[PDB]
RNA sequence: AAUAAAUGAUGCAGACAGUACUAGAU
RNA sequence: GGGGAACUUGAGUGCAGAAGAGGAGAGUGGAAUUCCACGUGUAGCGGUGAAAUGCGUAGAGAUGUGGAGGAACACCAGUGGCGAAGGCGACUCUCUGGUCUGUAACUGACGCUGAGGAGCGAAAGCGUGGGGAGCGAACAGGAUUAGAUACCCUGGUAGUCCACGCCGUAAACGAUGAGUGCUAAGUGUUAGGGGGUUUCCGCCCCUUAGUGCUGCAGCUAACGCAUUAAGCACUCCGCCUG
């Protein structure tokens, strides 16, 4: 059942971060890939490799601390729920923190960030959002 | 025991080793719920047995739901075979 | 009730010792002392669970 | 303690056993606990249904 | 880390409540003083004090005060962004002003945001009034604050690729 | 698999215990329940009393049967009085 | 020739007010 | 989201095993209580804080034998086990439900929840016909108290039991809805599996589902919870607004 990846994911991403763990195992579906390699580029995790095998395929998560002890990924909540989607348009693109943060949006073409969303003026699923 | 299952296995085997066969086991389920009712005609007051034949019934149903939304030849088929209305 | 063990040449209280000994043994200081009075069938079950666990006996 | 079932390796009570039965029974008829037989309690359980067995068929006797 | 109470402080008292503790001979009255010491430079603390008696807890708590100040970040004499604090039953939120709206909140929160140095901020309480949890959640609110400097520094991106 | 034990009083001779045995066991062939094995433990005194008798004779037999000659078994044993005490167990 | 530590179940005690009562300031 | 085509991890079937007070039905059992009959046998028996009501010289209690009948199943027995919940504890048998272990052979999303509805549903209670050993509301008597329509004692109806039907309420509680995923540890325990020497007995490690205690982070008003959550999240249902 589990009624949603993303929502499993993003919480399996913040226990780890609560608990400062370096490594995770997830289906890795193509949604997961496109939004860690977003992460990814966006300096919130130090690498991320896949690992396609035979079952679904796997994906590895290396979280990130640049210094003593400080959590990159503060906090994580997910909007867009299965039984109450939320659609954003380009003019009222969200911005995370005064946009200190970062949300990743599904747009019409390819899934973007609020920035890069709001500069290709494009809207759409607000399924995330980062601190 | 041992015989009927093999028999309606045999009987309703698309394949060599079709086992999984939602015919067979609605079958399977089918010849279960006749032996349980067989005895509660009798015990009338073996509640549990019931509730055991409720969920078979149950799982019955579902299957002969997906049956029809998969393939209605098939279902057909399923129908004119068991009787199961 | 101890047994129906005999034991002679011995002094009178040296019996009673092995008496007070072997009736542990034996239902005769809890069956048969404990159904006074009616115990209802929870108290019954939970009396069971404090007792034979806790070695308050 | 030491189970006898698991160091002897043995099977199903086989209740006929009435000197098993007897040894493993108290002297005075009750049937022994587990924390002093050492047996474990599927040996146990066992232990009770052929006990029961026994005294049912005038194998071992109910009082002494 | 710590900061050092070498500085010049505007301490300002909120409230003094008064306890009574029960004994064979009768209830035993002393003063609970709460109060709030920092500078308008970023730079605050909070403090308690009980004594028998009304300037004594109020040293006392002035003392204690001043080492548990705390620094907060100061972008623009407002906050970088909003945040929340949920210490203890109390929830607040802290929203960020433009340059001429002033400080808005209740009697401790208002109290404690003049002392910090900030000007203009949006505040509202969402649970218990107690000015206790009340200080407690600010405090907690402004210590999870980050910096925009920092967050560039930690993400291992430029301040600019952050704000645009 | 079946199996079946039986006690039969003391005061009976031979010829007529075994006449006994004979009997029970073309009762419990009534439908064709195979006899795979038999055993006499002879005379056992019994740990309790009963009826009559303190000591009697013990008799075993194996049976693989539909579960119909052992309740005619039951109930013969039950009325006759040859036999005081007997049970039928599954050997599963 | 020696020599044992026990045993325990206590009967009775109902009510008390309507209105009353201490503070403290950088 | 709809339609089309593939996949197994979800889901289910089979394969070889495992435990269990799982249920309905039939038979059996020996302790123990009561009564009856008889042999021995006298002045008491039973009971309370004390006492009395009660039974006993038409021969009690006790002791020994036999019989009659009815309920429950000592020791095993252990936060042990099963069941969706209530609940389920002697033995034997007929008919039956679910669960766990390696599943990989099989179908390949067939899954979760579920207003309304149906069914089940402690004890008590009601109706029909039986049965009634002990216990025992109401009731009678004897005590205490100022009073006792009670707490104590002696008797004692219905009830407790059996077949059918009805009622559908409990502190029916873990005062914690169902499903899934993630989140340090030590620790016994039930039924299993694999292994590192041993044919073993047994020691250790690993791995399944369930049952218990102490405890990190986290949560909480605190109490406390903490891989069986009251932690971190998603889906559905019922309920709350002095």
């Amino acid at each position: 059942v589990m009624t949603d990846p993303i929502a499993d994911m993003l919480t399996r991403i913040r226990n780890a971060n609560m608990v400062r763990h370096e490594k995770l195992e997830i289906p890795a579906s193509k949604l997961k890939r496109e939004i860690a390699e977003i992460l990814k580029r966006e300096g919130f995790i130090r690498d991320v490799e896949f690992v396609e095998d035979s079952k679904q395929g796997i994906i590895r998560v290396f979280l990130k601390y640049g210094q003593n002890n400080e959590r990159v990924i503060t906090g994580l909540k997910r909007i867009s729920k299965p039984g109450l989607r939320v659609y954003a348009k380009s003019n009222e693109v969200p911005r995370v923190l005064n946009g200190l943060g970062i949300a990743i949006i599904s747009t019409s073409q390819g899934v973007l960030t609020d920035k890069e969303a709001r500069a290709k003026q494009a809207g759409g699923e607000v399924l995330a959002y980062v601190w | 025991t041992q015989e009927r299952k093999n028999q309606l296995i045999n009987e309703f085997k698309t394949h060599e080793s079709d086992t999984g066969s939602p015919e067979v086991q609605i079958a399977i389920l089918t010849d279960s719920i006749n032996n349980l009712n067989e005895h509660l005609r009798t015990h009338k007051k073996d509640h549990h047995s019931r509730r055991g034949l409720l969920k078979m019934v149950g799982k019955r149903r579902n299957l002969l739901t997906y049956l029809r939304n998969k393939d209605v030849t098939r279902y057909r088929e399923l129908i004119n075979k068991l009787g199961l209305r | 009730m101890s047994k129906t063990v005999v034991r002679k040449n011995e002094s009178l209280e040296d019996a009673l010792r092995r008496f007070k000994r072997s009736v542990s043994k034996t239902g005769t200081l809890a069956e048969a002392r404990k159904r006074e009075f009616y115990e209802k069938p929870s108290v019954k079950r939970k009396k069971k669970s404090e007792a034979a666990r806790k070695r308050k006996f | 303690k030491v189970c006898y079932f698991t160091s002897n390796g043995i099977t199903h009570i086989d209740y006929k056993d009435v000197d098993l039965l007897k040894k493993f029974v108290s002297e005075r008829g009750k049937i022994l606990p587990r924390r002093v037989t050492g047996t474990n309690a599927k040996y146990q359980r066992k232990l009770t249904a052929a006990i029961k067995r026994a005294r049912q068929m005038a194998l071992l006797p109910y009082v002494s | 880390r710590i900061d050092p109470s070498k500085l010049e402080l505007e301490e300002r008292l909120v409230t003094v409540n008064r306890v009574a503790k029960v004994v064979k001979g009768g209830r035993r009255f002393r003063f609970a003083a709460l109060v709030v010491v920092g500078d308008k430079n970023g730079h605050v603390g909070f403090g308690t004090g009980k004594a028998q008696e009304v300037p004594e807890a109020i040293r006392k708590a002035v003392e204690d005060a001043k080492k548990n100040l705390i620094e907060v970040p100061m972008v623009g004499t407002t906050i970088p962004h909003e945040i929340i604090g949920r210490f203890g039953a109390g929830n607040i939120l802290l929203k960020p002003a433009s340059e001429g709206t002033g400080v808005i909140a209740g009697g401790p929160v208002r109290a404690v945001l003049e002392l910090a140095g900030v000007a203009d901020i949006l505040s509202k309480s969402l649970g218990s009034n107690t000015p206790i949890n009340m200080i407690r959640a600010t405090l907690q609110g402004l210590s999870e604050l980050k910096r925009a400097e920092d967050v560039a520094k930690l993400r291992g991106k430029s301040v600019e690729e952050l704000l645009g | 698999k079946y199996e079946v034990m039986y006690i039969i009083r003391p005061n009976i001779d031979e010829e007529s215990k075994k006449a006994v045995i004979e009997r029970f066991n073309n009762v419990l062939t009534s439908n064709g329940a195979e006899i795979t094995g038999t055993k006499d433990w002879g005379k056992r005194r019994l740990a309790y009393e009963i009826n009559d008798f303190r000591d009697g004779f013990y008799q075993i037999v194996n049976v693989q049967s539909d579960a119909a000659a052992v309740q005619e078994f039951d109930r013969l044993a039950k009325i006759s009085d040859d036999i005081i005490r007997h049970i039928v167990v599954k050997e599963e």
